[PDB]
């Protein structure tokens, strides 16, 4: 089945700039390409369709253009209303259909360093089992961060889970969660546990970390 | 004229 | 006018069966093909299924054929989708779409109007979430603050809510007083098949140990409400 690739997979864009995504197909689709705006908690809307002509009640300042195998969105006047996850769509194989796998276009702001914070596992869950260390990295922008785990200096690998919020509809920052999960008995052998963060608002990674039994 | 019924058998029943 | 509007999702188990159903109004259904298409946690599109207006010609796609069989009845302007065999893949949103019709014919006119021209009506999507697991409420423990007189002014505080099932959970903190640099993140999918999320607020360092902070959490499905206490550890 033909792919359908877009670039880039995110982009950060202020009101008022101009934003191309691009789509390309592994293979000739003519013109029957569609995109397809998107936000969370509802329904993809179509934009474009047949590559350049705009669907209905759709603001002009969306374009399309392209044929057989290279495609491009373009959006002429950034509005609020626009930050949202892009999709294109190969109909060209009719009746099957591919989509592309999304472009993510979100708040450009100025950087922000986050704020970084641990958190041992309390009492009452290590009555349970399992202990669970969470690092928080607040406020923070642009999205990309490294977090590492360090037990007792050791780097910690595949026993961990990030999860980030949306970009905050008052100051477009994001936060962010690393949540490391161990056995009671594994809890109780380290000494010291230590969440490491870079991001580009540092000028040196951060630590932050506690000693087990303080 | 054309019949849909003609058409979309082609359509989804091509090789 | 034009609408669709979808019914019929929930939990189920591998390997059983749901039946989606989703209702059209406001156009001859019996003129348009009709899509599923499918949206897995965080993730991107993908096209299930289409069905030729008066249900001769069908397709689906390869992740889901011998499984799903979309269908129509036009005389009850209803779409179906039958999921049988279910997978914790086909996890997802899944959305019913009327098929598209170019603009600048008002009747069908084969390739030229219909068919590739994408999907302009869309329902509202109904959530499929296949488990294992059966539903539990949620246990909830301290994100107690630092006792680091670090930053300065600025301490975090929060609230684990660990191994829950299904989806959702609320969080609000001291019953509505609290919501000033709040964050609830996502909930993620833990190995164990439940799902878990932390809530954290940012407060002033000067209020620990002096006002009360309580995460008031509840879930739905199971009934469950807890008021959990979150101060600093003190220490021996
Ligand atoms: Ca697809
Ligand atoms: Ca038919």
């Amino acid at each position: 089945d033909i792919v359908m690739t877009q670039s880039p997979s995110f982009l950060s864009a202020s009101v008022g700039d101009r934003v191309t995504i691009t789509c390309r197909a592994s293979q000739g689709i003519d013109r029957y390409l569609a995109w397809y705006q998107q936000k969370p908690g509802s329904a993809p809307k179509l934009l474009i369709y047949a590559a350049s002509t705009l669907q209905s009640g759709v603001p002009s300042r969306f374009s399309g253009s392209g044929s057989e195998t290279d495609f491009t969105l373009t959006i002429s006047s950034l509005q609020p209303d626009d930050f949202a996850t892009y999709y294109c769509q190969q109909l060209s194989t009719y009746p099957t259909i591919t989509f592309g796998q999304g472009t993510r276009l979100e708040i450009k702001r100025t950087v922000a360093a986050p704020s970084v914070f641990i958190f041992p596992p309390s009492d009452e869950q290590l009555k349970s089992g399992t202990a669970s260390v969470v690092c928080l990295l607040n406020n923070f922008y642009p999205r990309e961060a490294k977090v590492q785990w360090k037990v007792d200096n050791a780097l910690q690998s595949g026993n961990s889970q990030e999860s980030v919020t949306e970009q905050d509809s008052k100051d477009s920052t994001y936060s962010l969660s690393s949540t490391l999960t161990l056995s009671k008995a594994d809890y109780e052998k380290h000494k010291v546990y230590a969440c490491e963060v870079t991001h580009q608002g540092l000028s040196s990674p951060v630590t932050k970390s506690f000693n087990r039994g303080e | 004229p054309s019949k849909r019924s003609f058409i979309e058998d082609l359509l989804f029943n091509k090789v | 006018q034009v609408q669709l509007v979808q019914s019929g999702g929930g939990v189920v188990q591998p390997g059983r069966s749901l039946r989606l159903s989703c209702a059209a109004s406001g156009f001859n259904f019996g003129d348009f093909g009709m899509h599923w298409v499918r949206q897995a946690p965080g993730k991107g599109l993908e096209w299930v299924a289409v069905i030729s207006y008066e249900g001769r010609n069908k397709n689906h796609a390869d992740s889901v054929r011998g499984r799903f069989t979309i269908s129509r009845d036009n005389s009850r302007n209803m779409l179906y989708l039958q999921m049988n065999s279910l997978r914790r893949g086909d996890t997802a949103v899944y959305y019913c779409a009327k098929e598209n019709r170019d603009r600048n014919y008002d009747s069908w006119s084969a390739s030229y109007s219909d068919y590739y021209y994408g999907m302009d009506v869309w329902g509202q999507g109904t959530t499929v979430t296949v488990s294992s697991a059966s539903t539990k409420g949620p246990s909830v423990f301290p994100l107690a603050p630092s006792s680091k007189s670090t930053s300065g002014g600025t301490a975090a505080l929060g609230c684990l809510v660990k191994d829950y099932f299904p989806e959702p959970v609320t969080v609000s903190w001291n019953s509505g007083a609290l919501t000033s640099g709040v964050h609830t993140f996502p909930a993620v999918l833990q190995s164990s098949g439940l799902y878990s999320l932390s809530s954290v607020v940012t407060v002033p360092s000067s209020s620990l140990g002096t006002q009360t902070y309580i995460c008031n959490v509840n879930h739905k499905p199971s009934n469950t409400k807890v008021d959990k206490k979150v101060e600093p550890k003190s220490c021996d």
